[PDB]
């Protein structure tokens, strides 16, 4: 029973790397029942943490993943082979390098912030009116820093490297543009999925030609114009 | 869906960003920058800068000889 | 100096999101729970449970007045329908606690009156309460159809509405005892001439659901996913003629030609 | 350890306050020890209802044995379902020199017969106060004795009961929060900015461990509702502070908001958990800091598209009915 957390993180390593729960290979990692109380037990936790506190899991492994690839503290086919015990391991591993207790606020606020530097982060009529009655509808008064310059020109550099990879001796448009901000934009287009990358040649992946071409359907714009 | 290897181009592109890449040479690569030699009476091709250091280096060489 | 651990352990209170803007006074925020149908509706909603799709929520009506005669004054609205919230994220009432009129010296703006007081000890904030159950007004209105200058529903409306006796008696004495003409129009009976209508209008009372649908329709311009081509332009105009001459003749006389839309 | 909350609460309304008589006669015949008057009747029955809403109801009430702070307690017992007990330690405060006299608290036999039932005998004081009066420093050591004994009986004489709730007086209640804090003195102040404990009628207060057996006088305590009167159709009155030469009983523009923590997806509900604190700061700025449990929060201030009403009195002749139209949408944050 005191395995939980080993629970959660193999379905965490499974529904992350195979895209869905293995259950028949989870089951043989932690000795349970077969399949009734992990299952059981699995989903009357999630509704204790949420979205939110599965976007904590899924980031944190995500973030772990990365580093353990990146110093090779895993061989990829491990990985392939979906090793729950050595997967495991590495979480294992690297919760051992840090500790906290749960925070607490200080009643001036430029004190909190000098202390702390917080990081930010189609259906059937019954499921819309579901969705339709949560919704809340507000006016937005006041935020954090619009920070409109650096948001504009990273979304500038979004444009060009897109208008690059969508077709085709020099670049203009990113001459005035920092070198080192190129490396932050590349980087979140992976994350993100938007591209591959062979040993010198970047390329788009599918999404920016599909939502093109299936939202930009003028072939039918043409056969309306003649009508 | 092809999470492992989107992951491996994910590390590999970090890997190369810090393998002294200025991420611009990645552009400049598909965008269509071959290097060209500089040395008098040479003007040889490369669609890699790997390849370019190498015949550089080569030149380099060449001074050493003579 | 650390800040104040203030409990969660409060009363969880039910709420209700009108889609009308209540002023502060005491007279707003009654005439707005009496469009509702009054405060004991209103804790009768939020008891209600089972599926979304049976439950008959609170019903508002945005007119509601009187007329001198006491009858409503927008007889036949039919209501915009709101129903209780099927999983509300949790929330927190916090009272803030100013010195008086400080909240017009910043435009009505509690943040302002904050911002304004940043250095004061006056400014109390403390949790009041966890709201977990909510009643929104989200599906359309539906069809409205007015009838004030309908004679029947006037005539209704002066009787069953008002509740005055002199009305009550001059209608039951006119209904007749058995009627000899129910294949001729109401009109005929209902001499009343203050009124502009049509004798092509029957005065047909309207149904009390015309939009069987709260939510729109994914029409989308979208097809169902789940002969007149052989005849002549005179065969074409004769058949339009069989119910009525008159479309048929203007049409002759205007058109120059059929076309199929193939 | 077992008692983890401590709730104190004042007595009610005096018939002694009213602006005109014929004031009535202390039935139990001790002097000052005067009956609620009509406003006591309605709003200890409010406290009742009040409590019993909270997810966290106390177990066992302690009333100081004074005929208006049992009178109190009276509806609280009834409406709550729980058993009552004497506790003389918990007793007013008279200055020595009190004329015509100090008196003293009425007993469980004669109590018997204007509270049948609601009162029972298997407690006696933990300790007493002076027959003739006390200085406000021999006042002070009492309340300091009587905490770290009383805990000591609780917990003996009941096994499991871990919330308990106090009736008792202005100054008895004032200085039984400031001991249990541990100040020095009970005229300090809470903080710089000069907050005390505040003392009106019906007025409470909440005390709790912070977030095997551990002695009492090692565990700090963490004052966490400091005067709630919120549940008075009438608010807080006469209130009372060590401030205030004489013994107890002888303008602000309010507006609500909302803070909430929407989650991620439609099909499911963010809960706050029941033991959960809330602290916050900067809420002068756009983007305020706010701790609900364990995780940190940062907002962002919103005017509703509409307007927002909630019924207070609807809780799980006149309804307190909120207004809320500002709101603070708190996004999570991770610490950095
Ligand atoms: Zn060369």
């Amino acid at each position: 029973k005191d395995g939980v957390q080993a629970l959660i993180r193999a379905v965490v390593v499974t529904k992350s790397i195979k895209n869905e729960i293995m259950w028949d290979k989870i089951t043989k990692l932690f000795p349970n029942n077969s399949l009734d109380n992990l299952k059981k037990k699995w989903t009357a936790r999630r509704v204790r943490m949420g979205h939110s506190g599965w976007r904590a899991y899924v980031d944190k492994w995500k973030k772990m993943l990365v580093l353990a690839i990146k110093s090779e503290k895993i061989s990829l086919r491990d990985v392939e082979e979906l090793d729950l015990i050595k997967l495991l391991d590495i979480w294992t591993s690297f919760d051992e390098k840090e500790i906290k207790r749960p925070l607490f606020l200080y009643k001036n606020y430029e004190e909190n912030r000098k202390k702390f530097t917080l990081v930010r982060d189609m259906s059937s009529m019954i499921q819309r009116e579901i969705s339709s009655l949560k919704k809340t509808y507000t006016r937005k008064i006041s935020a954090s820093t619009k920070d409109l310059s650096k948001s504009q020109s990273d979304d500038y550099i979004r444009t060009v490297i897109r208008s690059i990879l969508i077709e085709s001796n020099e670049i203009e448009a990113l001459k005035n543009v920092g070198n080192e901000s190129i490396d932050n934009v590349i980087m979140d287009m992976a994350k993100e999925k938007q591209i591959y990358l062979h040993g010198s040649k970047l390329e788009c992946t599918d999404t920016l030609p599909d939502i093109l071409e299936n939202r930009g359907n003028y072939k039918d714009f043409g056969v309306a114009f003649q009508y | 869906n092809n999470n492992v290897e989107f992951l491996q181009n994910e590390v590999d592109l970090e890997k190369r960003l810090e393998s002294g890449e200025n991420g611009l040479n990645l552009l400049l690569n598909t965008v269509g920058r071959k290097y060209r030699c500089f040395y008098n009476n040479c003007s040889r091709t490369f669609k890699t800068k790997e390849k370019y250091e190498k015949h550089i280096d080569k030149h380099k060489v060449h001074e050493l000889k003579l | 100096l650390i800040a104040d651990e203030f409990t969660l352990d409060l009363p969880r209170i039910p709420s209700l999101e009108l889609p009308l803007n209540v002023s502060t006074k005491h007279s707003s925020i009654q005439k707005a729970i009496k469009m509702c149908g009054g405060i004991e509706k209103v804790k009768e909603a939020f008891k209600e449970h089972g599926p979304i799709e049976s439950q008959h929520g609170l019903q508002l009506y945005l007119n509601d007045d009187t007329d001198s005669d006491g009858s409503k004054s927008y007889f036949n609205e039919h209501p915009v329908i709101g129903k209780r919230v099927p999983f509300r994220d949790e929330s927190v009432i916090l009272k803030v606690t100013m010195p008086k009129g400080t909240l017009s010296k910043n435009n009505n703006s509690v943040k302002d009156s904050i911002k304004s007081l940043k250095d004061s000890n006056k400014l109390r904030v403390t949790p009041v309460s966890i709201v977990d159950n909510t009643i929104k007004f989200r599906e359309m209105s539906d069809f409205q159809i007015k009838l004030d200058n309908v004679p029947s529903a006037r005539e209704f409306k002066s009787s069953f509405g008002s509740l005055e006796w002199n009305n009550f008696k001059s209608f039951v004495n006119s209904v007749p005892d058995n009627d000899s003409q129910p294949q001729e129009n109401i009109g005929n009976l209902i001499l009343d001439r203050s009124v502009k209508i049509p004798s092509t209008d029957f005065q047909l009372p309207p149904p009390p659901k015309l939009s069987m649908v709260g939510f729109p329709l994914l029409y989308k311009y979208k097809a169902n996913p789940f002969d007149v081509k052989t005849a002549s332009f005179q065969d074409i105009i004769n058949k339009i003629a069989k119910l009525d001459p008159k479309t048929a003749e203007t049409m002759k006389s205007e058109l120059k030609g059929f076309v199929d839309e193939v | 350890m077992v008692v983890n909350t401590i709730y104190i609460a004042r007595h009610g309304y005096r018939s002694n306050w009213l602006p005109e008589g014929p004031y009535p006669d202390p039935l139990t015949g001790i002097d000052s020890d005067v009956p609620l008057a009509e406003h006591g009747v309605q709003q200890a029955k409010e406290l009742a209802h009040y409590l019993l809403s909270l997810d966290n109801q106390p177990e066992a009430a302690f009333a100081s044995p004074f005929y208006r702070c049992l009178e109190t307690v009276q509806p609280i017992a009834k409406l709550l379902e729980i058993p009552v007990y004497l506790e003389r330690g918990i007793g007013e405060w008279y200055r020595p020199d009190r004329k015509p006299v100090i008196p003293v608290p009425a007993g469980y036999e004669i109590l018997s017969k204007f509270f049948p039932g609601v009162i029972s005998q298997e407690w006696d004081s933990t300790l007493t106060p002076n027959e003739k009066g006390e200085t406000e420093q021999e006042m002070y050591m009492r309340f300091k004795k009587f905490w770290p004994l009383f805990i000591e009986r609780v917990e003996k004489e009941y096994p499991n009961v871990e919330c308990i709730l106090l009736v008792t007086h202005a100054a008895s209640k004032i200085a039984l929060g400031m001991s249990l804090l541990g100040y020095d003195n009970p005229r300090m102040s809470l903080n710089e900015n000069g907050d005390k404990i505040r003392s009106g009628s019906c007025s409470l207060d909440k005390y709790e461990i912070l977030k095997t057996y551990i002695p009492f006088s090692d565990r700090k305590w963490v004052l966490t509702m400091n005067g709630n009167t919120e549940f008075l159709s009438s608010g807080e009155e006469m209130n009372w502070n060590f401030d205030c030469v004489a013994e107890a009983g002888s303008e602000v523009e309010t507006v609500y908001i909302s803070v909430d923590i929407p989650s991620g997806n439609y099909k499911e509900r963010t809960e706050i958990a029941k033991s959960a604190i809330l602290q916050y700061s900067g809420l002068e700025t756009d983007a305020p800091l706010f701790r609900i449990g364990n995780r940190l929060y940062e907002g962002s201030w919103e005017r509703l598209v509409g307007t927002e009403l909630a019924f207070p009195n609807a809780a799980h002749q006149s309804e307190k009915i909120y207004r809320i139209k500002e709101r603070i949408v708190l996004s999570n944050v991770r610490p950095m």
